[PDB]
Order: C-alpha cells, then sequence, then structure tokens
C-alpha cells in the first residue's frame, strides 16, 4: 500500500486493465495483496459517496453565490449511482441555468488566468465531476482532465445539455486536482478558492 | 467396473407382415445408433421406411437383442408368430420368464443373456421355443392373419383437433378426431406391452 | 432469415437444434482461422467471400483461399506505406479509437439493418498516373 | 457495529475490557432490534471467558450484559449455556456465574427458569448443586416478596 | 444510460471471519478480516353504529360500546347488557 | 438499394428494369422481416425461394424470351447478384422449364439420392395430395 | 446400534405419516 | 368441421374431467318419490331424522359402514345436511364437491364443480336448500345442493377462511367469512359485498361457530385467541387467550351447549364455558390427543358424553368428557383424518374424512 503508485503502472509489457469494485481505480494483473488494501480502504461505497459529498459540497457552494454569478437556477443531477464509477460515459454532474446571457469563454484550462471571455454566449452551462486514482507514471492532472473534456464533449454518450461546460477531474491518489473547459466572468477565482477550501 | 452391454449393429430387422405393409418394392433407411432402446436402453440399429402410401414413417422401437428376447415386433411390439400381445402368448403359452424391474439389474440380465444369444445360433427366440410349438389351442380364434394396416395409420393431426391445421389435406397426419381419452384402451404404455403386465388391448 | 431467426436459442421450435448447435465446438478454430485470413484490405472497400455454411446456421466457413501476385501485392502496400506517411504528415489532429468499439450491454448489431443498406466510405486509393502508371 | 465490536472483547487489557463491556450493556440495554440471537449468545460465549477477569466491577458489568441479553433474545438457551457453563468451572470464578443466572431469572420470570435449576439440582458433579444453592439465595435476595 | 463497467468479481473476505467474528487463521487469513454486508458492484449492477346516522354528545359504556348521551340512556333504560357482546354494562348511563 | 458491387456507371437500359428489381428487393426485405412464427419453420423460407425464382425469371425473361435486354447488362445483373446463372442454365434444359430452385434437384439433399416431388411429372404422381416442396413451396414445377 | 434402531424407527414413523398425509 | 371440432372439444372436456362454469351430476335417482332436494330428507337412514339431542347413552364402535371414496385428493371439509343426517357433503380438494346419503350409500347424491382452486371449507345455510363453498381462490360460491348450480359468488380481497353461516333463522344469507388480512366478515349474499367488517381479529382467521344463536360468535384467528362478536356490532367484549397454546385451528360447540371445545396447537382440547363467564378450564383439558399445527374437528357427541378429536397420523381419539378422559383410539385406514362429525340421527355412528380421498362412516 505505501508502494503502490509504483506498481500500479498504466504502461505494462502485458496486462488487462479491470476497473476495481466499486470504484473508478483501474488493475493491471492480479496482485491480491494490492486488491485486499484498496478494498478494505475503499469499503461500503466509498467512491460513491465521496463523489456525491464533493458534487453536493460544490453545489452548495454555488447555492450561496447563486445571484451574484447571475444564475436562475442549480440542478443536483439524480443520476445512477454508478455514474461515479463509469468511465466509458459521463453526464452532467450540476446544470446552471444562468440569468443571463452569459458571454462564455473557450475551454481552457484552470490554470488559464489569460483569458478572454468572448468566445460564445449562452445561458445553460454544465460541471461534470471525475475522480481518477493515478499512479507514479501518470501522476498529472491537467492533460488528463483537458483530454476527458475533449473526448467527452465531442463522445455523443457523454450527455451534456449545453456546449458550454467544465470538467473538474482529480486524482485521488496525489492529492491532485484540475479543471478544464468554458468559463463564464467571475466563474475562475472562486471556482478555485472553492475547490481548494474543498481540498482543504 | 468396466461393465456395460455392448451395442445392438446388426442388419435384418425382425419385423410383422402388418408393419411390413403390403408393397414388394422397398425403399430402405437405416440409422446406425440413432437411438436407444426403449426398454434396456442399448444403443441399436433404427430402422425407418415407409410400407405404403398413407404413413406414418413407421420406424423401431426397441432393440434387435430385446426382440430376440420377446418375438415381437421392433415396431408393433407384438408377437411375430400369431399378431397377438406377448401378455396373450405368454397367459397362452408360459408366463416363467418374466423380466427384472430394477435398472441395474436388468442391464446385467440384459448383458447376460446377450452375451448368450452371441454365443448361440443368433436366429431364434431364447428358451421357450421347445415349449411354443403347443399352439393353436384357442389363442388362435382370435390372432390375426391380415396385416393389419389401421394401425399403421398415421398419427392424428392436433391442429386440426384444435382445429387450426391450416395445411388441410397437405398435413401429413390424420385429419379424423381423436379417440376416447378415458378410455383405458388408450393409455398403452410400452413398457407394460413389453413386460406382459396389464396391457388393455390383451 | 436462419440468422434473423434462432435469436440467442430461445424457442422450442428449434428445439432439436440443440444437439445440432452443441456439436459445434470443434470447428470454430478453423472458422476463426477461415475467417481471419481473410479481411478485405485498406485500399479495398467491400470483399464478398465465398461462404461454406451449415443448414442450421451453426457455422459458417469462408471456403476460399486467398491468392495474390508479389508484385502487384508489394507495390500495393508500398503505396499503402507512402498514404498513411502523408495522413500522419498531413492531418493535424489524428483521434485514437475507443477499445471496446462497442460497450458490454451493445448486442451485435444485423447486418441488414444497418451495414447492407447503406454505402461505404472511401477507401485509400492513390490517383494513378495516366501517362506514368499507364 | 457489534461484529466489529466483537472481537475487541477477546482482548486481555482490563480498561479496553470495562470500556468494551459498558458499551455492549449499552447497546443490549437499548438497540436489541439489529443483532441476531446467534451473534448475541457468540457474545455470551465471550463473557463466559471474560468472566475471569480480576476486577468485579467488570464481572458486575458482564452480569448485567447477561441480564440485557436475556431480556432481549429469551431466556432459554443463555440458561443452557449457564448451566453447562457453572458445573465446568469449579474455579475461584463462578459465583459471579450464579449471580448472572440470578439476574437471568430476576429480569426474566424465574417460574421459567426454577424446574431447570432443580433438574441441574440433580447433577451428582459436586459444585454444580452449591452453584444451584447460590444462585437461589442470590436470586430469592435480588427478588425479595 | 449503458454503464458496464468490468469490475472486480472476487470478493477476497474471510467468510469464516465474516459470520462469527473469527478467523482460524489470523495473521495468516489469506482473504481479507470483515464483516459487513453491503452490495457489490455486480449486485448493484443487476439492481349508533348500526344505525349509522350522526354523532353527538358521546358517551361509551361499561362494555366499550361507544354511542351517543342518549343512545347510552336508551340502552341504559332497554338492558342491564350492552350491544357490544352482552357484557356486564349494568345501566351506564354515564358520560 | 443494393449496394453497387462495381462502384461504376450501370448501363442504358438499367433505369427501366430497376424498378421492377426495386420491389422485387423489398419483396426480400419484407421475406427477411416476416416473423418465423405461426407458419412452420420449413414453410417462411419458401417466399425466398419463389420470389427470387421469380427474379430470375423476370431477367430471364429479359434475356432469353423477349431479348429485351442487352448481354453485357444482363452480365452486369449477374455480376450484381440480381440474376441466377445457373437457375438460367438449367431453364435452359429441355425437361426443366419451370425449375423453382436449384435446391430442389440436388441428389445429394436426399436420403435416397432422389429429387423433389415437384419436379415429378403430373402424369406420374400416383399418390394424390396437394403437392408442395420443402425446398421452395412449388407445387409441380415440371 | 440402539440409536440406529431409534433413528430407523422414527424413520418409519415418519414414513407411515407420509403415507397417510 | 364445427361438428368434429365440437366432438373434438367434448372429448377435450372429458379429458379434462378425468385430470380433475362446469359442474358434474352425481346418480341418476335425482329428486326421489314426488320431488324433493337430495340434501333435504333421504328418508332412508337409521333411527329417527327428527330425534333430539340425546338419543342414547354414547358408546365408542370400531366399525366401517361406507367406504364413499370419490373425490381424488383429500376432502379439506367434511360436513352434514341441515337438522338430521340425511346427507353428508365433503368439499374435495380438485375443485370438487361430492354429497352422499350418508347411511352406507355408495353412490353420491349430488355433484358440484366450477372452482379453480381447493375447496378449503363448506357450509350449508339454515333451510339446507344453499351450500356456501369456500376455496383458495378468494372466493365462496353458493350453490343449490340438489341441483349443483351455482347460484352466486362472492369474491374478497384476502384468501378465504372458513365461512359459516349465522345461527340466527332471520339472518340465513349471512355469512361470516374470514380473510388472510385479519378480517372477519359478515356479508349478506343479497347486497353482494361485506355488510359488516371487523378488523379486530389479528391474523388469518381459522374457525367461526356460534357459542350462542344471535347473541355471539365466537371466530379464532391463526393466533391462540378466541373473539365473541355479536353480529353487525362494531365492539367485542369477550376474548379468550394464553400464553401457552400456540393457534387455535379449531373452535366448536358442542351439542348440550354447557361447554366448547377448542382444540389448541399446544397438544391439548381447551373446554371454554359455552356460559357469559367464557373461561377456558385448564384442568379439563385432553392432552391425549395430538394437535401440533393441523387444523381437525374437536366435536362432541349427544349428551356431552364424549368429545371427539383428530390427529395427523390418522388415528382419531374419542374422550368421555363426562369421565374428562380418553376412553378409545380409532386407528383404521392409511389416510390423515381431520374432521369427524358424530351422527345426530344414531349415537353409535360417526362421520369422517381422510386423506387418500375416501370418507368413512363408522
Ligand atoms: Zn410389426
Ligand atoms: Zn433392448
Ligand atoms: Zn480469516
Ligand atoms: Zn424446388
Ligand atoms: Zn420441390
Ligand atoms: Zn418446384
Amino acid at each position: 500500500l505505501w508502494w503502490s503508485p509504483t506498481i500500479n503502472r498504466a504502461n505494462v509489457y502485458v496486462g488487462f486493465q479491470v476497473q476495481l469494485d466499486l470504484t473508478g481505480i483501474f488493475m493491471h494483473g492480479k496482485i491480491p495483496t494490492l486488491k485486499i488494501s484498496l478494498i478494505q480502504i475503499f469499503r461500503a461505497h466509498l467512491w460513491q459517496k465521496i463523489h456525491e459529498s464533493i458534487v453536493m459540497d460544490l453545489c452548495q457552494v454555488f447555492d450561496q453565490e447563486l445571484d451574484a454569478l447571475e444564475i436562475e437556477t442549480v440542478q443536483k443531477e439524480t443520476i445512477h449511482p454508478r455514474k461515479s464509477y463509469k468511465m466509458n460515459s459521463s453526464c452532467a454532474d450540476i446544470l446552471l441555468f444562468a440569468s443571463y446571457k452569459w458571454n462564455v469563454s473557450r475551454p481552457s484550462l484552470l490554470a488559464d488566468s489569460k483569458d478572454v471571455m468572448d468566445s460564445t454566449t449562452t445561458q445553460k452551462y454544465w460541471i461534470d465531476i471525475q475522480l481518477r486514482w493515478g499512479d507514479y507514471d501518470s501522476h498529472d492532472i491537467e492533460r488528463y482532465a483537458r483530454a476527458k473534456f475533449l473526448d467527452y464533449t465531442t463522445d455523443n454518450m457523454s450527455i451534456y445539455p449545453s456546449p458550454t461546460g467544465v470538467l473538474i477531474a482529480i486524482d485521488l491518489a496525489y492529492n491532485l486536482h484540475s479543471a478544464y473547459g468554458n468559463w463564464f466572468p467571475g466563474s475562475k477565482p472562486l471556482i478555485q478558492q472553492a475547490m481548494a477550501k474543498i481540498m482543504k | 467396473t468396466y461393465n456395460r452391454q455392448n451395442w445392438e449393429d446388426a442388419d435384418f430387422p425382425i419385423l410383422c407382415q402388418t408393419c411390413l405393409g403390403e408393397n414388394p418394392y422397398i425403399r430402405m433407411t437405416k440409422e446406425k445408433y440413432g437411438k436407444e432402446c426403449k426398454i434396456c436402453a442399448r444403443p441399436f440399429t433404427v430402422f425407418r421406411w415407409c410400407p405404403g402410401v398413407r404413413m406414418r414413417f413407421k420406424k423401431t422401437e426397441v432393440c434387435q437383442t430385446c426382440s430376440k428376447l420377446k418375438n415381437v415386433c421392433q415396431t408393433c411390439l407384438l408377437d411375430l408368430e400369431y399378431g397377438l400381445p406377448i401378455q396373450v402368448r405368454d397367459a397362452g403359452l408360459s408366463f416363467k420368464d418374466d423380466m427384472p424391474k430394477s435398472d441395474v439389474n436388468k442391464e446385467y440380465y440384459t448383458q447376460n443373456m446377450e452375451r448368450e444369444i452371441s454365443n448361440s445360433d443368433g436366429t431364434r427366440p431364447v428358451g421357450m421355443l421347445g415349449k411354443a410349438t403347443s399352439t393353436s389351442d384357442m389363442l388362435l380364434k382370435l390372432a390375426r392373419t391380415t396385416p393389419y394396416y389401421k394401425r399403421n395409420r398415421p398419427h392424428i393431426c392436433s391442429f386440426w383437433v384444435k382445429g387450426e391445421c391450416k395445411r388441410g389435406e397437405e398435413c401429413p397426419y390424420r385429419h379424423e378426431k381423436p379417440t376416447d381419452p378415458d378410455d383405458p384402451l388408450a393409455d398403452q404404455n410400452i413398457k407394460d406391452r413389453y413386460y406382459g403386465i396389464n396391457d388393455p388391448v390383451a | 432469415k436462419i440468422i434473423r431467426d434462432h435469436g440467442d436459442m430461445t424457442n422450442r421450435k428449434f428445439r432439436h437444434d440443440k444437439r445440432v448447435y452443441l456439436g459445434a465446438l470443434k470447428y470454430m478454430p478453423h472458422a476463426v482461422l477461415k475467417l481471419l485470413e481473410n479481411m478485405p484490405m485498406p485500399w479495398e472497400q467491400i470483399r464478398d467471400v465465398p461462404v461454406l455454411y451449415h443448414i442450421t446456421g451453426a457455422i459458417s466457413f469462408v471456403n476460399e483461399i486467398p491468392w495474390v501476385i508479389e508484385p502487384v501485392y508489394i507495390s500495393q502496400w508500398g503505396s499503402m506505406w507512402i498514404m498513411m506517411r502523408r495522413e500522419k504528415r498531413d492531418r493535424r489532429h489524428f483521434k485514437r479509437m475507443r477499445f471496446p468499439p462497442f460497450d458490454d450491454e451493445e448486442p451485435p448489431l444485423d447486418y441488414a439493418d444497418n451495414i447492407l443498406d447503406v454505402e461505404p466510405l472511401e477507401a485509400i486509393q492513390l490517383e494513378l498516373d495516366p501517362e506514368e502508371d499507364a | 457495529l457489534l461484529p466489529r465490536l466483537t472481537p475487541i472483547l477477546k482482548n486481555r487489557h482490563e480498561k479496553v475490557q470495562e470500556n468494551c463491556i459498558d458499551l455492549v450493556g449499552r447497546i443490549a440495554d437499548r438497540g436489541a432490534e439489529y443483532v441476531s440471537a446467534r451473534e448475541w449468545m457468540r457474545i455470551c460465549f465471550e463473557l463466559l471467558e471474560l468472566l475471569k477477569a480480576h476486577k468485579k466491577a467488570i464481572r458486575r458489568a458482564t452480569v448485567n450484559t447477561f441480564g440485557y441479553i436475556a431480556k432481549a433474545i429469551g431466556p432459554h438457551d443463555v440458561l443452557a449455556t449457564l448451566l453447562n457453563n457453572l458445573k465446568v468451572q469449579e474455579r475461584q470464578n463462578r459465583v459471579c456465574t450464579t449471580v448472572a443466572i440470578a439476574i437471568v431469572a430476576e429480569t426474566c420470570s424465574p417460574f421459567t427458569v426454577l424446574p431447570a435449576l432443580m433438574n441441574e439440582y440433580r447433577v451428582p458433579e459436586l459444585n454444580v448443586q452449591n452453584g444451584v444453592l447460590k444462585s437461589l439465595s442470590f436470586l430469592f435476595e435480588y427478588i425479595g416478596e | 444510460l449503458r454503464a458496464t463497467v468490468r469490475w472486480d468479481y472476487q470478493p477476497d473476505i474471510c467468510k469464516d471471519y465474516k459470520e462469527t467474528g473469527f478467523c482460524g487463521f489470523g495473521d495468516s487469513c489469506k482473504f481479507l478480516h470483515d464483516r459487513s454486508d453491503y452490495k457489490h458492484g455486480w449486485q448493484i449492477e443487476r439492481e349508533c353504529f348500526i344505525c349509522r346516522q350522526s354523532f353527538q354528545n358521546p358517551v361509551v359504556t361499561k362494555c366499550r360500546h361507544y354511542f351517543c348521551e342518549s343512545c347510552a340512556l336508551q340502552h341504559f333504560r332497554t338492558t342491564p347488557r350492552c350491544y357490544v357482546c352482552d357484557q356486564q354494562t349494568n345501566g351506564v348511563f354515564n358520560p | 438499394p443494393k449496394v453497387k458491387r462495381s462502384r461504376k456507371a450501370p448501363p442504358d437500359g438499367w433505369e427501366l428494369i430497376e424498378p421492377t428489381l426495386d420491389e422485387l428487393d423489398q419483396k426480400m426485405r419484407e421475406a427477411e422481416t416476416e416473423p418465423h412464427e405461426g407458419k412452420r419453420k420449413v414453410e417462411s423460407l419458401w417466399p425466398i425461394f419463389r420470389i427470387h425464382h421469380q427474379k430470375t425469371r423476370y431477367i430471364f425473361d429479359l434475356f432469353y424470351k423477349r431479348k429485351a435486354i442487352s448481354r453485357e447488362l444482363y452480365e452486369y445483373c449477374i455480376k450484381e447478384g440480381y440474376a441466377d446463372k445457373n437457375l438460367i442454365a438449367k431453364w435452359k434444359k429441355q425437361g426443366y422449364e419451370n425449375l423453382c430452385c436449384l435446391r430442389c434437384i440436388q441428389t445429394r439433399d436426399t436420403n435416397f439420392g432422389t429429387n423433389c416431388i415437384c419436379r415429378v411429372p403430373k402424369s406420374k404422381l400416383e399418390v394424390g395430395r396437394i403437392i408442395e416442396c420443402t425446398h421452395c413451396g412449388c407445387r409441380g414445377c415440371s | 446400534k440402539a440409536r440406529e434402531k431409534q433413528l430407523e424407527e422414527a424413520r418409519r414413523l415418519a414414513a407411515l405419516q407420509k403415507r397417510r398425509e | 368441421s364445427e361438428e368434429e371440432q365440437k366432438e373434438l372439444d367434448e372429448i377435450t372436456a372429458k379429458r379434462q374431467k378425468k385430470g380433475k362454469e362446469k359442474t358434474i351430476l352425481h346418480v341418476k335417482e335425482m329428486y326421489d318419490y314426488q320431488g324433493r332436494s337430495y340434501l333435504h330428507i333421504p328418508q332412508d337412514v337409521g333411527v329417527n331424522l327428527r330425534s333430539t339431542m340425546p338419543p342414547e347413552k354414547c358408546y365408542l364402535p370400531k366399525k366401517q359402514i361406507h367406504v364413499w371414496s370419490g373425490h381424488t385428493k383429500g376432502v379439506s371439509a367434511v360436513r352434514l345436511f341441515p337438522l338430521s343426517g340425511h346427507l353428508l357433503l365433503s368439499c374435495s380438494m380438485d375443485c370438487k364437491i361430492k354429497l352422499w346419503e350418508v347411511y352406507g350409500e355408495r353412490r353420491c347424491l349430488r355433484t358440484f364443480i366450477g372452482h379453480s382452486k381447493a375447496v378449503r371449507d363448506i357450509c350449508f345455510n339454515t333451510a339446507g336448500t344453499q351450500f356456501l363453498s369456500a376455496a383458495y381462490d378468494r372466493y365462496l360460491k353458493l350453490w343449490d345442493t340438489e341441483t349443483g348450480q351455482c347460484i352466486s359468488r362472492f369474491t374478497n380481497r384476502k384468501v378465504p377462511y372458513c365461512v359459516k353461516f349465522n345461527p340466527d333463522e332471520d339472518k340465513q344469507n349471512l355469512f361470516v367469512a374470514g380473510m388472510s388480512d385479519k378480517k372477519i366478515v359478515q356479508w349478506d349474499i343479497r347486497s353482494g359485498e361485506i355488510v359488516q367488517e371487523y378488523d379486530r381479529h389479528l391474523g388469518a382467521v381459522n374457525t367461526i361457530v356460534f357459542v350462542d344463536e344471535n347473541r355471539r360468535f365466537v371466530s379464532t384467528s391463526d393466533d391462540k385467541s378466541l373473539r365473541v362478536w355479536e353480529w353487525d356490532i362494531p365492539v367485542d367484549f369477550k376474548y379468550i387467550a394464553e400464553p401457552s397454546m400456540h393457534s387455535m385451528p379449531a373452535v366448536t360447540l358442542s351439542p348440550n351447549g354447557k361447554w366448547l371445545a377448542c382444540q389448541s396447537m399446544d397438544n391439548q382440547i381447551l373446554i371454554f364455558g359455552a356460559q357469559n363467564r367464557f373461561r377456558l378450564n385448564k384442568k379439563k383439558i385432553f392432552k391425549g390427543h395430538m394437535v401440533a399445527g393441523y387444523a381437525c374437528q374437536v366435536d362432541f357427541s349427544p349428551d356431552m358424553s364424549y368429545v371427539i378429536s383428530g390427529d395427523g397420523n390418522g388415528k382419531l381419539n374419542i374422550w368421555d368428557w363426562k369421565t374428562t378422559k380418553l376412553y378409545s383410539r380409532f386407528k383404521a385406514h392409511d389416510k390423515v383424518c381431520i374432521g369427524a362429525v358424530w351422527h345426530p340421527h344414531e349415537t353409535s355412528k360417526v362421520i369422517t374424512c381422510g386423506w387418500d380421498g375416501l370418507i368413512k362412516l363408522w
């Protein structure tokens, strides 16, 4: 368990990738001690409860500032409980209906400070939250977040009600975190402080 | 622990004139080990053919070793000398032969008599041929000599029993209405007809 | 029509095809052999093959052997090498493909409902010179 | 929680045993509606070994847990278990087993318990009759009038 | 809404430890030591009374028969028993 | 409609013979999408046999009994799979003119090494009954 | 021995109970 | 053909009747003499049909009169006709009802069919011409006892328990029927629905009997509790229960009217008082007859002399209730006997059923 990111490598010589039970942790080969350790860590619907806690927490964070970001309503997306585990498809987690026409920027990173809001304009918006279990070889989170955003927005099975939205990828194995997607003005530093206090 | 009954792999089915039919010009089909015996469950040689026109495409039921035991037809399961049931012939002549009812003892005794016939000549209805010559005492008052084709007559169209045979006369099963199911003559257990025990026709 | 019937072996109308289906286990390795020896080529769009098929539809071998002329095949693959060099040298953003292409709940689709009624798209197929490749 | 609490009672430390037996006493007092009687008499099987602790407060709270479990699951199998244990102990213990038997009778109507104890008096095993009489004296002192 | 995920379909809990509270192998438990029964991933993926008139000024007799006050007076003047099960009402025309 | 394997320009007289082959291809589509249940197992196969026999008969009449189609376009329809050249060649035999299917004349399909009983001449019946073939559903195609 | 005979007697009692039922 | 298909449907109906609203007809006698019901008065049985309760001194005989048979399976209910014992009715569990002359006659007087499940209980009206049979298909059918045709049928939301007729002559079409979901319904046949509903009883009802005529009826539920309630009344003020008995599957009233027999599930026959002091005597119980979980008929003979109880092994127990001790045990036949009723015509005869399908007259 201490040397777990060293051995759970994405690049193997031969190895069949399989998702561990009731998580989003991908396993290549059969390591039973690491399997026992990870199951006894993540027992009793822990992945779903953690993802639901994160979604409800960020929903309450935007529930205080419904007004100042000009939002009509914030929707808790009633999903199937396996939505926290499935990586093939990705529906929206939080639906935003704005009070007016948000001048929405292009898909850019969470750390992209030099962002001009003048790409398009729209009312509806979505927020998606994904959790990954990274390792030593694939510890980066930002390129994963933008790859998952451009592979889910282009995907037909990943249902998104708006063309404009954000995907937030959080690596639980390394306490790492990134976001990528469209932004409306007033979002990004509030969002960054909110997710910093959520991981705090 | 390495014991089994061998398989009835032989030609020449020993059949009645009734199931044999009326045509002298006969086309024939033979399966080697297609089915098993209906009594001793050995894999036997299936003989299927068409005796006439309005036909069931009749075929053999039990093995040639069982037919060699009981001198009955391989299809009709009635005794070949008189056209009578084996219950009638055993009541007429000798009923001391019988058969065991348990499967293991039945298969073991069947293997014993199969070895006996394999060491014997081959064309003999076992031990009671020496005591079965005293015939025509009373059983030939009602023993058939005519080739009975109304039992070779094909099966009933159950679709037109339900009234729904859309084929009509194209359906080769019988478009006549069936017999009485409450009639005990309609029951006809095949093992009972083999064993000579309480056959309603007999 | 045989494939459209006998759907996942359910009906008691097809009840006597149970042993006829269960006797197939000797021959799917040879069926996989004859199927996987004969993929349609990258310059080909649709390849039709003769098929030796069972009457119950239990198996369907590809009853052919692919014989190709060696310089034609080598120059065809040299052309294919040239255009895949052109395709990575010219395509700005190649997208890699999902594996598996169908979900575990996605069933095997019908050919007539999906593929037989639609037209194939373009193969690789370089334009040849009327003067030089005459 | 109580399947997690079940191997905790196998600890040999006295303060751990005292606090865990107190928590089992609160659980078997309030929440009898979550744990099967198989696990309750497995807890009783653990407490039979746990009655040999040095602290009389620990043994008294063990007696209280036996009374709570007898109120919860019924008094039959626990009385059969204690009747097996009391003749089998025969050492510097088992007066607390008689006290626990008295609490099992007194909290759960000793008219049921008394034919079993009266038949267990007919065992000639030289300490079971002393256990029957000690439980009788303790039970009469507990019930009074 | 297809969300079929290839799980780990081998829950290596110790069956002796799970329903008893004790494994004989202990430190040498090849499985893991836990007693819980939450759902697995494949299991979630598979987942006057007879007259019936108006009631005013109610009064009950001693045989637990609910009626009116004037009905209780009529019952007390009629019979010593009530109309419930002819029990000992004793003519109770009480409130 | 049908995916063209040639991927080329069809000939001149294709353009008026194509709606007949279009509705016959829709007849193929409905014979594919018909339910098997209710009629029989082998009975549902016979509209495919009979309607494809009618297709091959139609193109056989285009090229032979009318000569209303050209040789190269007739071979184009053969290469596109509209016409059975072997069924056309067996129709060109003397005793085989109304031949419903090539399965019907296969001697290996029968257990006795025979043909179907709708291949038998109608004077040589000797059995009665409404004769319908098992291979194709044909009624006396001698 | 005696326990097997008592078990056989109980099985006979269950056999007559099943024949009565 | 149409007539050929009608003959095929007749052969199919013959096969269905051999397998066992369509009813059968038993015997060719039908109405005897100038025309009367077969269940009214046969005028051929022994002793006096219009006799009183005590004919003579009750004695336990060891004999067999009629084997009857007829039923393919064990009849769940065995009852008699009104007033006299001129007819006996068996509710056979192949959805059949049979009526016989109850005097050693092998031929059945009447037959009835039409249900889909096993007929659980059978009862008769006050006149004796209507027979109500309640089955396991949540419906009770009232039919004519002389023709077998179903006059009426009443359904219920829960499963049907033992349905009985009221003992009052003024309320003959008011049937007290139990339900599975803790209900007792006094339902009128003329109204067609439940006229009175009582949900005070807990659990499915087992047996409803008349402790007194038009005063209180005693219903026994699945729990060991007997509740005496008035007809069309909301409140019941009489109940009997104890922590020794497990269930009350059978509750019956004696012909003398001095005591009531409750065959409890604790292998006891509790004797309860038939007066206003409805108390069950712990000393006056029958532990010699075993009733563990099987329903039976804890009945009484003439002049409160004998008490008859049944067992699951097929042995009937007769006890001198005046001596309060088990006097005799009858171990005839290899079938399970549950219901048993002493004959009101002759004191030396009883009527019982078996699980092999035979009705035994002793
Ligand atoms: Zn024959
Ligand atoms: Zn045989
Ligand atoms: Zn373990
Ligand atoms: Zn043909
Ligand atoms: Zn044909
Ligand atoms: Zn034909």
